[PDB]
């Protein structure tokens, strides 16, 4: 087997203090990233000059037709959300990432209203996913920037 | 100038005026000739930036159709566009998104930018948003033009929440929403909801375990009651009050291994998660569906506190759902892939009172959804993604995804997608009629394929091509060529309708001049997604 259970935090310690900074910190990204950097335990200090800053950037969401019927109608929907955020380590260089979350739903022109509930909700848990890929991302910054 | 050529339209030329009048606004006007039509169409569309964000419009007019005028005898063509977003000071969450047709068949006619021929409506929405970090409140409007339908006139949704009430974090959702029919014979409901949540997070290095609770409370009011009451069995009533409890609890583990046997220094974790879910029964066969559709379980959605996507049904719940993630991190500690499977356990029937939805078997209890997902970023050029729902209520595989990518840059890549659906889910989840006519019936069983590179120095080939495996027939196909300094040649197939008696697709073929691999990628029906 070899399997053991996870000794050291999702989140590397020297980022378990943290500042988040964005162009909209009151919308629905900043608040998911807000919300999965609080459940790691990261403590956020706002905009100890020496506390590396998470900046969330630009934010694109498209919703495309994936798949058609014969008759040239719309099956499927996919939504595509890209996020791309940086990281600044004072003293060191900036380690640019990014999330890109794919979900799927039908269509229905019967219920249009009720599809529009559904991608509104599909939307609020990709903004989840991009955050908890973020996070992700951050034990790859610490490696990065000790091999720098 | 632009010109086209289309078995839709004949000929067509276009002449674009651009006009610019201030610093932060300008417009596109275009009278857009046509053959088969006798009349310009004129097409204006407007672009800006304000205090409130950014925005643009769209005005397309015809005086007249003589195409129109001879197919729709006995009886002007535009459309109209709006889309708006912005969040002006750091609160004011501003939006638009907002068309509207003459007639249904105007997709089906014109190439636009802000349209499809795959369109089943035209969305109507405008909402404004107050936000700040503790509190936000939105007011919206949410109207559709269907072509072949309920609108939310207003809705309210009001958020607050609260971290640190002891060991505690706590939230609450509120919303008021009027439904209103487009039909003078339909339900009316003013609809008030209330959620008050509290959820008790414990977290280490290895683990966490989330408890939550909610009280679900909504009242209706329901009104024009007399068409609906008079046609059906069981009534619908002028007031409802709906309250039920629910109780989650989320906990999660996390175990690593060397993986110095696959490649030196790489790095494997293994994510198991186990969620129970209880809600009680609640009939709710008294209270009319304006905005419930069921959900789709992809294996994220396997971890999910409702069944249908908005308030008129919430269903009965007791089940574990137990899922499993594997990652496999590299050196720099970059993640290379991950595969997750997982399935929902149900120890009572998921009921609703209004238990609707036509299933292959007749057991409600056991083990009986499954999804999964996988991705492999191969290399920095090479990608791969999967994704499987199966449901033992079909007998079958309910929906799957699949694509592979490469891409050496923008102008040079090479994808393959599939995508299908089985007959038994499209029966079980859309229109009833679906599950008979021939065009919806057979499912989705749906091959794609697209390329991009440059042929010269200066020259860019672009192409795709769906197939579809149970007509044995195409479902798009796209061809483009550019010469950069430049001029852009692009030709399409697609599906634009069926013919009734005959049974049987039509197809508009058309062919484009102007005078750029991503914008011809995103041209066609079926446009192009980047998958790594």
């Amino acid at each position: 087997c070899g399997w053991h259970l996870r000794d050291t935090t999702q989140v590397p310690s020297t980022m378990k203090v943290m500042i988040l900074d964005s162009g909209d910190p009151n919308g629905p990204l900043s608040r998911a990233v807000r919300n999965q950097l609080r459940l790691n335990g990261v403590e956020l200090l706002d905009k100890r000059k020496d506390v590396p800053s998470l900046r969330l950037g630009k934010v694109s969401i498209a919703k495309d037709t994936a798949s058609v019927f014969r008759n040239g109608q719309t099956a499927e929907y996919q939504m595509i959300m890209t996020v791309n955020a940086t990281v600044l380590i004072p003293g060191r260089d900036i380690y640019p990432i990014s999330a890109k979350v794919f979900r799927s739903f039908f269509d229905n022109p019967q219920m249009a209203l009720a599809k529009d509930n559904e991608q509104d909700m599909i939307v609020k848990e990709m903004y989840d996913r991009a955050a908890e890929q973020l996070i992700r991302k951050l034990p790859s910054i610490r490696a990065a920037d000790i091999r720098s | 100038p632009n010109a086209k050529y289309t078995t839709t339209n004949y000929f067509e030329f276009y002449l674009p005026y651009y006009w610019n009048i201030a610093p932060n606004m300008d417009a596109t006007i275009t009278p857009h000739y046509m053959h088969r039509r006798g009349n310009i169409m004129w097409e204006n569309e407007f672009r800006y930036l304000s205090q409130a964000g950014a925005g643009l419009m769209e005005l397309d007019y015809l005086p007249s159709d003589k195409v129109y005028e001879d197919e729709h005898p006995n009886d002007r063509r535009w459309l109209f566009y709006w889309n708006h977003s912005g969040v002006m000071d750091q609160v004011w969450r501003f939006n638009v998104d907002y068309t509207k047709v003459s007639d249904p068949s105007y997709f089906n006619d014109f190439d636009n930018k802000y349209g499809s021929s795959t369109d089943g409506y035209a969305t109507q929405k405008f909402s404004v948003g107050y936000a700040v970090q503790n509190f936000n409140a939105t007011v919206s409007t949410k109207q559709f033009q269907v072509f072949s339908s309920y609108s939310a006139e207003p809705q309210l949704d009001v958020n607050y929440y609260q971290n640190d009430v002891g060991p505690f974090d706590t939230r609450i959702y509120g919303q008021a929403v009027h439904f209103v029919n487009t039909r003078d014979d339909m339900p009316e409901a003013t609809r008030v909801h209330l959620e008050p949540t509290i959820n008790l997070p414990l977290s280490n290095n290895w683990g966490s375990i989330n408890t939550e609770a909610k009280l679900l409370a909504t009242h209706y009011q329901q009104t024009n009651l007399d068409w609906y009451n008079s046609r059906n069995t069981t009534k619908l009533d002028e007031s409802v009050n709906r309250v039920m409890p629910q109780f989650k609890v989320d906990g999660k583990m996390v175990f690593e291994r060397d993986m110095e046997m696959l490649a030196p220094g790489y790095t494997q974790t293994l994510e198991p998660r186990a969620q129970y879910l209880y809600v009680p029964y609640r009939d709710q066969s008294d209270i009319y569906n304006y905005d419930s559709s069921l959900l789709q379980s992809d294996y994220s959605g396997l971890f999910r506190d409702r069944t249908y996507g908005g308030l008129d049904r919430i269903a009965s719940a007791n089940q574990v759902t137990t899922g499993v993630t594997s990652r496999i991190y590299d050196d720099a500690a970059v993640e290379r892939f991950n595969i997750s499977v997982g399935q929902i356990y149900y120890f009572t029937e998921s009921r609703t009172g209004d238990d609707n939805i036509t299933w292959e078997n007749d057991d409600k209890t056991g083990s009986l959804v499954w999804a999964g997902d996988t991705y492999w970023r191969i290399s920095e050029r090479w990608g791969l993604r999967g994704g499987i729902q199966y449901d033992t209520r079909l007998d079958n595989v309910a929906t799957s995804n699949s694509s592979i990518e490469y891409r050496r840059d923008e102008d040079r890549l090479v994808q393959l997608n599939y995508r299908y659906a089985s007959p038994e889910y499209i029966q079980a989840t859309l229109p009833k009629y679906y599950s008979t006519a021939e065009q919806y019936k057979n499912g989705i069983s749906q091959v794609g394929a697209v390329a991009s590179w440059p042929i010269a120095d200066r020259w860019s080939i672009v192409g795709a091509y769906y197939y579809d495996t149970n007509a044995n027939k195409q479902a798009d196909s796209m061809l483009g060529v550019q010469y950069s300094s430049a001029i852009r040649v692009g030709y399409e197939r697609k599906l634009n309708g069926w013919d009734n008696d005959k049974q049987h697709a039509v197809y508009d073929n058309a062919i484009g001049f102007n005078i750029g691999t991503q914008e011809m990628l995103r041209s066609n029906i079926l446009p192009y997604q980047n998958t790594l």
